[PDB]
């Protein structure tokens, strides 16, 4: 029945426009068309790795019969404590090169070959926190030896981490911050989550000021927190045949934040 | 993940007539592959550190000439064409080269050791068999890189003019 | 498109004569023909790869109608935890004298023969740091057994390295140091890079006291910052259709740092 | 806007040249050719932290092509309970050398080769008494071994902390004493900071009885608060449109003391 369909709306995953998105957007084309190495930095919560999908779809590969691939930016998060071999492992799997095999020096030759001829412009690196401390020579050598600029994404750890190398400080010193949700802009994301993304049998009314007290104390601004705070209290009152998020639910399901 | 791309390599066009050897050296240079890296992808192991020596003692069979046309994108009828057809006994010491036609398609040509070949007939002029200048015999046709000779740094392409 | 043959020009890096560069050249001469190996030192954004690369085209390698060219200045930049074969590949590779399949001895007894003959007379080691410790026993063996003065160029972990071996401490004792910018010759290469390297349609003037307030304060004497600031900002600048570089813009690229 | 730029000079720093300042410069001058070590003592408001950066800027570092500098005069100020790696690292990092991951041995035989070398006649230690006492026994090593004269500066209290340790009050007897401004001196300078520092429309009048005074009473002789009370009613003043001090305006503002 319609019933069924429901989980998987709201379970279901979007991505939705937002001032903090494109802000990004533009600045990374800045970096891009510029080949200037630079960091995102900002709180876990607030959706970097999102924006940098959204950013990566917005450039798909070209491909004739024949020769290799075009493609403008590469994305990677690394595992935890990924080493030389890893980090080449990773950007030779996010084209598709048939090779799996090798050497790490031979690893290591192979990934500069495949950033060659293939175009890529901009290399983002998600959690970059994890890397390794002596992977970021190789780092330095890719964005120094190629066209290409690099973008490290992490969280306040990040910084901690790139203070303790002068050399990696200063190719990577520009930066962009993340922020939170607050004020006018918290309120109307939660009116365009609403209209967006809910959308159910009758208006849930977010937007009065009763409703934004119960919110803000259990979201604190985090975008994350909004939206599995939001869906959450949805499918559990769908779940209870109301046809809106009930106001005693969404105290329920704060709770337990 | 990756946005909507076909597995791939970098692949080579054959030329009219090289020799095995020369083909996988090639390819291991558009591709940075070791002989028995090229081998392990292939799945025959260490034998093509054999071919690019032209140790054909146990010939290359169907099934390894398959294995390595999974690879390299040519099938095995193609790759045949690259080896002596049956019964026409090739040398493989002697390195042969006939720099004159290397101008004009640069490959070490798999005729040039045909025991039956002493003179290449589209310039009509002596094969090579060392670099005509110092006397160095030439590397095995998968290290022809520079396309020059290893000791002087002669090309090949100018050992047209001191043959014959 | 005008527009565009010139943002594909400011992207680019090129090289300018200043006294730093000159006093490098001139050091290493000495030590050339005096066939003694040194140290170079100094901070990560000085330009000491640039500065020891130019070097490097200042001696072109000679080639006769018989043997082998002859060679006579090497640069290599080795990978990190760099191994006594990576160390001896990379140097033979350079020399184009390609080397097969073969266990430790016997690249190094190839090593030898491929800087014999060929004359070569200066080894330059470039982030000397990357070496693993064991291989400094083969750079002092070949600094020893063949008149070939070698170079180690980096940052001051490289004497913490150094410092560890004393065997390595006296064979390259003596060093250059290379520094930062300030008061009179900040001034001077500011007005350099503007004539030199921006090449903007109209004057932005910026060795005026108003500009040099902005440009000592985002750049704090690197070569490498100020370089990397007059790039993006000229870039940024063009891309809006100004003429030149002003205030403004200046001011809002220098706060990404 | 003319008051603007008048808040945005006011509110930063100066040096004038005072009796007291020239008679400190003599004084280290003398201190720098025979490398006695001594202290300078006084109460916290007399300036002595201003006398010795007006010392240090009239002996910048002497650069030459490539050598390291000649730097006649080291000043540091070390964080509370400063141990024995930090005095080390900050000598090591006011002369531009990155310091590393090491042991408490490394950091001592590494300072002294950065010591050596680089020409150093002086080092002054501001706020001494924020020094753990055994590091006094790295500062006497330094001093007996190496030409160096060390100067400690610091209030009464260090004094105090000094006469603990026999070893070293027996260094660092030799010394100079700031004291407070009085009688014809106080009179004097006041003037000098009219002419020199308020720089405002027409003249305040300072050293007539009526004003004395106010400003005797206000501050003590010491020419931090001597500086800080005319800064604020010279502020104070242009902001309602005045051209100068006057009796009441200042007596607003010595009330705050
Ligand atoms: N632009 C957006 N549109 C819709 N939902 C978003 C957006 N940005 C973030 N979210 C929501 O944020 C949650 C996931 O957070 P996300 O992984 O983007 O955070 P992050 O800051 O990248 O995390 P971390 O830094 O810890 O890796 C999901 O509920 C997702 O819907
Ligand atoms: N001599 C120079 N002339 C012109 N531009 C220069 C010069 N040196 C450096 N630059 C500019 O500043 C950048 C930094 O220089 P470079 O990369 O050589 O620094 P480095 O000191 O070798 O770095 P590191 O020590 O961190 O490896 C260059 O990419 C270039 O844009
Ligand atoms: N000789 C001077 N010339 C100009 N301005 C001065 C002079 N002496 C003091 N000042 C001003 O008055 C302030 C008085 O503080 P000062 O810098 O003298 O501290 P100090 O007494 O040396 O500090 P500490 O608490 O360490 O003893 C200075 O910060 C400066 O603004
Ligand atoms: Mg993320
Ligand atoms: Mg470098």
């Amino acid at each position: 029945e319609w019933l069924q369909a429901e989980i998987a709306r709201l379970k279901g995953k979007s991505i939705v426009p937002l001032q903090q998105v494109k802000t990004l957007h533009d600045w990374l084309d800045g970096k891009r068309k510029a080949r200037k190495s630079c960091r995102v930095v900002g709180e876990s919560r607030t959706g970097k790795t999102v924006a940098c999908d959204a950013y990566r779809y917005r450039h798909k590969p070209q491909q004739e019969a024949g020769r290799p691939p075009t493609v403008p930016v590469v994305y990677i998060r690394p595992h935890q404590k990924c080493g030389p071999k890893d980090l080449f492992k990773k950007i030779t799997e996010y084209l598709k090169y048939r090779v799996t095999k090798g050497t790490v020096s031979d690893f290591r030759d192979r990934t500069i070959e495949v950033l060659k001829g293939c175009g890529v412009e901009m290399l983002i690196i998600d959690e970059a926190d994890r890397l390794k401390p002596e992977t970021f020579a190789d780092v330095r050598d890719i964005a120094e030896d190629l066209g290409i600029a690099v973008v490290l994404v992490g969280t306040d750890r990040l910084d901690a981490v790139i203070k303790r190398d002068e050399q990696v400080l200063e190719r990577f010193r520009a930066h962009l911050r993340f922020g939170k949700l607050s004020g006018e802009d918290f309120k109307n994301t939660v009116e365009m989550w609403e209209q967006m993304v809910l959308k159910l049998p009758v208006s849930s009314n977010l937007k009065s000021k009763e409703m934004l007290r119960i919110l803000t104390s259990a979201t604190e601004g985090y975008i994350g927190r909004l939206d599995e705070i939001l869906r959450e209290a949805a499918i559990r009152s769908l779940s209870r045949g109301l046809k809106k998020i009930d106001k005693a639910v969404l105290q329920e399901v704060a709770k337990e934040y | 993940e990756a946005p909507d791309v076909k597995p791939w390599l970098f692949l080579i066009k054959p030329y009219e007539g090289e020799s095995l050897s020369h083909f996988l050296g090639r390819f291991r240079r558009a591709n940075h592959l070791s002989a028995s890296g090229l081998g392990t992808l292939a799945g025959i192991g260490a034998i093509v550190a054999r071919w690019e020596r032209f140790h054909f003692n146990p010939r290359p069979s169907q099934q390894e000439l398959e294995a390595i046309a999974s690879v390299v994108e040519v099938d095995a009828q193609r790759l045949a064409q690259m080896l002596p057809p049956a019964g026409v006994g090739m040398q493989h010491e002697p390195i042969r080269l006939c720099g004159a036609c290397y101008a004009e398609s640069p490959c070490h040509r798999i005729e040039w050791q045909y025991k039956s070949v002493w003179k290449c007939d589209r310039h009509q002029l002596k094969i090579l068999a060392k670099c005509p200048n110092c006397q160095a015999p030439f590397k095995m046709p998968a290290l022809w890189e520079d396309g020059c000779c290893h000791r002087c740094r002669m090309p090949f392409a100018e050992m047209a003019k001191l043959q014959k």
